[PDB]
């Protein structure tokens, strides 16, 4: 995420990343893991794309 | 991890992520250390355990509890 672009990176795990762009738009964490599964499916769909 | 179990449901922090050194588990915020105790009023719920991934068990006081017996 972010923490390289501020200064010396930071590792963090990718799931706990994609839940703080949620909290940027407004959307409650949860979402994310009760729907990590779709999510993902949409993901690799839309690389087929 | 991502999520603590308590009773069946699920907790997840206001801001800021969980963090453990071993000995114990606490939040923090992601710009700054500085550990604090979990409490009721650091976290809300959201449905149930079996849905998210990476979740652990231990319990979430509540600083009400040792007071509602006054
Ligand atoms: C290995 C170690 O340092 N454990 C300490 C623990 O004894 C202490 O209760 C806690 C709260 O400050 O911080 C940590
Ligand atoms: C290895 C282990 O202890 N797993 C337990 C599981 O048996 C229990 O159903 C759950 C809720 O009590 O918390 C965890
Ligand atoms: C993290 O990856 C390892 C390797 O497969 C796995 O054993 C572990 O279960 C994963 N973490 C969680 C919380 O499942």
């Amino acid at each position: 995420g972010w923490t390289f672009g501020a200064g010396a990176a930071l590792q963090i795990p990718f799931a706990m990343q994609m839940a703080y762009r949620f909290n940027g738009i407004g959307v409650t964490q949860n979402v994310l893991y009760e729907n990590q599964k779709l999510i993902a499916n949409q993901f690799n769909s839309a690389i087929g794309k | 991890a991502p999520a603590i179990c308590h009773d069946g449901k699920a907790h997840f922090p206001r801001e800021g992520v969980f963090v453990s050194n071993g000995t114990h588990w606490f939040v923090t915020q992601r710009n700054f250390y500085e550990p604090q105790i979990i409490t009721t009023d650091n976290t809300f719920v959201s449905g149930n355990c079996d849905v998210v991934i990476g979740i652990v068990n231990n319990t979430v006081y509540d600083p009400l509890q040792p007071e509602l017996d006054s």
